[PDB]
């Protein structure tokens, strides 16, 4: 039972690493634990190092990783650039059987030191434009929108992640009144905020 | 504040039990067998954090007629391994196929028949991918 210490990593530029916690609560399972970071086209990005990339958890454990920025301050510095973090918990072996290793894949956000706006009056700022059968998620923030809960009047929309200073685009079903929550740095569920389209 | 899920299919080292292979059900391509259930679990975590996860299964495809049916590791043949919803319908293998008592995810699992299944025994492989909100 591999689980993490998070559900999304901040990475502030200017830090030399970042720690991510990685347990397993079962005296009964051995697993090897492979680490690596992707990019937003999940293409394996050298940009940050995992240590270990690969250990060994024989039953309840509990590892802290590592992760550099070796980015070579080459991303973005007006706004979050998206990576994903990478944990594949590999178990060990045994009759006619399924055995399955499981992939935990958390956001990782590289976060500049210098962005005018507060991360937290980020979700507020959200805009929402109907077109003919869709409704577009207007974002002028510098940070990654995980929007959920979407709601417009009584219809449940899909989650969208909308892009620093870009835009995401949801299906309508076809109210303008529009409710929505959104994930924090702790990946707690704000309160709901109400928008209009 | 909020930590991921701790996750497990089964009850040991993430190993799902499956039927026999029985050669006389599986005769012919496109053949199947009855399907065993299994559950996954994400367990100690918030029960908001696990439901609004998005899950996914990785696996190497029998043949490239067959993308969602999962191949064998030699030693029965002309026969794979397939992954169903909670109410009996196959999923990808690709690896991007999502979206999303407490924290169960249930799944079925059975076998599909590329031809002539020869006997022998059926033990696969696959990944399975957990991507948080």
């Amino acid at each position: 039972g591999v689980a993490l210490g998070a559900t999304r990593v901040i990475y502030p530029a200017g830090q030399k690493q970042e720690q991510l916690a990685v347990t397993n609560n079962d005296e009964n399972s051995t697993y090897l634990i492979q680490s690596w970071v992707e990019n937003a086209d999940g293409v394996k990005d050298g940009r940050f190092i995992v240590t270990p990339p690969l250990f060994a958890m024989k039953g309840k454990k509990e590892n802290t990783l590592r992760i550099l920025d070796a980015t070579n301050n080459q991303l973005p510095q007006d706004r979050e650039s998206l990576f994903w973090m990478n944990v594949k918990a590999i178990p060990s072996m045994d009759e006619n059987t399924l055995q399955l290793a499981i992939i935990s894949r958390i956001k990782l956000y590289y976060r500049p030191a210098k962005l005018a706006l507060p991360p937290d009056q980020a979700a507020e700022k959200l805009r929402f434009r109907r077109s003919a059968n869709s409704l577009t998620l207007i974002n002028p923030t510098p940070y990654y929108l995980t929007v959920t809960e979407l709601n417009a009047g009584t219809r449940v929309l899909e989650n969208a992640l909308v892009p620093p200073m870009g835009e995401s685009t949801v299906k309508l079903p076809s109210g303008s009144n529009i409710t929505y929550r959104t994930i924090n740095d702790y990946g707690a569920l704000t309160p709901k905020m109400t928008g209009v389209m | 504040m909020n930590a991921a899920c701790a996750v497990d299919a089964g009850s040991v080292d993430q190993t799902v039990q499956l039927g026999q292979v029985r050669t006389a059900s599986l005769a012919q391509e496109g053949a199947t067998s009855s399907a065993v259930g299994f559950n996954i679990q994400l367990n100690d975590c918030d029960t908001n954090v696990a439901s609004k996860a998005a899950v996914a299964f990785l696996g190497t495809a029998i043949d490239a007629g067959h993308t969602n049916v999962l191949a064998l590791q030699s030693s029965a043949t002309n026969v794979g391994v397939q992954i169903l919803d909670r109410t009996g319908a196959a999923l990808t293998l690709d690896g991007a196929t999502f979206s999303s008592g407490t924290n169960t995810i249930p799944f079925q699992a059975r076998y599909f028949a590329t031809g002539a299944a020869t006997p022998g025994a059926a033990n696969a492989d696959a990944t399975f991918k957990v991507q948080y909100q």
